[PDB]
RNA sequence: UUUU
């Protein structure tokens, strides 16, 4: 088998795509982990509005899926 | 009578589960824990508007999403009889 | 844990998201590693290899033997 | 979590899950993401709506902290 | 709990989704999970007469319980619930 | 324990509990626990014609998590002693 | 340490913003780590939906459960 | 994984 958090740990320094339970997503470079992302794009998947962030602390409570 | 005592006593029996999201699940209770997590066998899943229905051989339900469970009267009767004899 | 390895499962999340994928790993908090994931939109989109956070799961079921049925309840 | 040192004492953008934004100097942060800010401006639908001289924000509402 | 004061008596539960269910309190625990037996739901509305749905044995998860009222048998005997109209109880908003 | 203790000092006095479903219930506080679950006696729903559902309920259990406010007469609250108790609770938690 | 901000407001008037488009102005007499609070001489403003109206109420003494609190500030 |  495979361990989710070991896979995520493998993703440090690589690009990660995060899908919230709500209709919001973030895509950025995983810095560490609640997660810290660098050079992030935030997507509102209903309104379509996109916003950029240099670096951010993302609260973990609302994340649904993490995708390498 | 404790609620989890009743829930454990309905293992092996039919059960109706309604979730916060409004779906209902009809099936046989295969197992449960003190979180109220459930595993059901031979299940009918009903979507919130009663529009659509699925058959599932088995399924796992996180207890934190349960609103309520419906349990046969005989289960409650069985538990009360056993506890009132355990008193003696 | 009262609960598929390499079998295709369906999962439902609080908030409504619904996905299928092949269970390739898990841990005791019920985080999942699913491969070949497809999200059913509210039609599909393909997510590939995903880590799902167990705290957001509401439902896990196997896909094999799961089917839509007409109303089975006596009116 | 070298994010903290990089961010404590500088201007930050706080987005709540509700979508309301707060911009201000971050005094302090904790594990539940409770925040203390130093001169907060509140933005709703992107518009400045209120100015607070100091603010404690309860962390359960915080979606993210992003550096500016 | 104070709910021990209501044991083995008719009780009326208001849930977070606004539903009203009456039944005999057979047990509870420290999270407010409840067992009701001989229970039924009451749907009071403004547009139509009250509906009563039989529910049997009902295990309610405490997270979904807002209030548990002790139904006063005399007061309830004085009321004709058939001709009673009222607003839907709102959902709990956290 | 600070607010559990505070509510204990209000037992036997009249309070109004506003819930997160926008219902408000007035009654005599009879009991409170560590969760701030509360038991009220001789309740009357504030807007009773809006909510006739509790016309047969005199004693009421309210789950602490569904409370928005409790408001009470200032006559039964010593705010100098309350603030001192708060400072001693904060210090104990240091 | 964030809570130290609220420590400085003990016995001072605070503004509190709550979930559900509610706001409080009152004198902070006690709080705990959940942000449960007791305010004295409090005014509540409820905004009803651009707003349709606001409703102001006064409370001599008011316990507020902490899980409704969004933010706490000087008035 | 039920009341912060």
């Amino acid at each position: 088998t495979i361990l989710p958090l070991e896979l995520i740990d493998k993703c440090i320094g690589s690009n990660l795509w995060v899908i919230m339970k709500s209709e919001r997503e973030f895509a950025g470079t995983l810095v560490g982990f609640n997660i810290v992302l660098k050079d992030v794009t935030e997507y509102d998947t209903v309104t379509g509005v996109t916003e950029k962030h240099s670096e951010m602390l993302l609260n973990g409570n609302g994340m649904c899926m993490l995708i390498p | 009578m404790l609620p989890l005592t009743l829930l454990n006593a309905t293992q092996g029996r039919p059960i109706l589960v309604e979730l916060k999201n409004g779906e209902t699940f009809n099936g046989h209770l295969e197992n449960c824990d003190n979180y109220m997590n459930l595993t059901l066998r031979e299940v009918i899943r009903t979507m919130p508007d009663g529009d659509k229905f699925f058959r599932l051989p088995e399924c796992y339900i996180r207890g934190n999403n349960i609103k309520y469970l419906r349990i046969q009267d005989e289960v409650l009767s069985q538990v009360a009889k056993q506890q009132a004899q355990q008193r003696e | 844990s009262i609960l598929y390895q390499d079998q295709r499962i369906q999962a439902t999340f609080t908030g409504g998201r619904q996905i299928t994928g092949i269970l390739k790993g898990f841990d005791q908090l019920m985080n999942l590693v699913l491969d070949d994931v497809e999200e059913q939109l509210r039609a599909i989109r393909k997510l590939g290899l995903v880590v799902v956070r167990g705290t957001t799961l509401v439902l896990i079921a196997p896909m094999d033997g799961s089917e839509e049925i007409p109303n089975p309840f006596v009116q | 979590n070298e994010f903290l040192n990089k961010v404590i004492g500088k201007k930050v953008l706080i987005r709540l899950s509700s979508g309301v934004d707060y911009k201000g100097i971050l005094s302090c942060l904790d594990g539940y993401m409770n925040l203390a800010l130093e001169r907060t401006e509140e933005y709703v639908n992107g518009k400045k709506t209120n100015v607070y001289g100091d603010a404690f924000i309860r962390g359960n509402n915080v979606l993210y902290v992003s550096a500016l | 709990m104070s709910l021990a004061d209501f044991m083995e008596q008719r009780v009326q539960v208001i849930t977070n989704d606004g539903r009203v269910v009456l039944g005999s309190l057979k047990g509870f625990d420290h999270t407010t999970n409840l067992i009701l037996s001989d229970s039924f739901e009451r749907i009071i509305s403004m547009d139509q007469d009250m509906e009563t749905i039989p529910l049997g044995v009902y295990l309610l998860r405490g997270e979904n319980v807002a209030m548990v009222g002790l139904v006063n048998e005399e007061l309830d005997s004085e009321i004709e619930w058939t001709k009673i109209r009222g607003e839907a109880i709102p959902d709990v908003v956290h | 324990m600070l607010f559990y203790s505070f509510f204990k000092t209000l037992i036997d006095t009249e309070v109004t509990v506003e819930l997160k479903n926008d219902m408000s219930i007035r009654g005599i506080l009879k009991s409170v626990d560590q969760f701030l679950n509360v038991k009220l006696e001789n309740i009357s729903v504030v807007d009773a014609s809006k909510y006739p559902h509790m016309a047969a309920v005199k004693d009421l259990f309210i789950r602490g998590s569904v409370v928005r406010y409790v408001h009470m007469s200032s006559a039964y609250v010593d705010t100098i002693l309350l603030a001192d108790a708060c400072r001693r609770d904060l210090a104990n938690n240091k | 340490e964030p809570l130290d901000l609220v420590r400085l407001s003990l016995d001072e008037i605070v503004y509190v913003k709550l979930r559900g488009d509610r706001e409080l102005n009152g004198r902070l007499h006690a709080y705990d780590e959940h942000l449960n609070m007791v305010l004295g001489d409090a005014e509540e403003i409820v905004t009803i939906f651009k707003a349709l109206k606001t409703i102001r109420k006064h409370y001599e003494m008011l316990f507020v459960r902490g899980d409704s609190v969004i933010l706490i500030a000087p008035p």
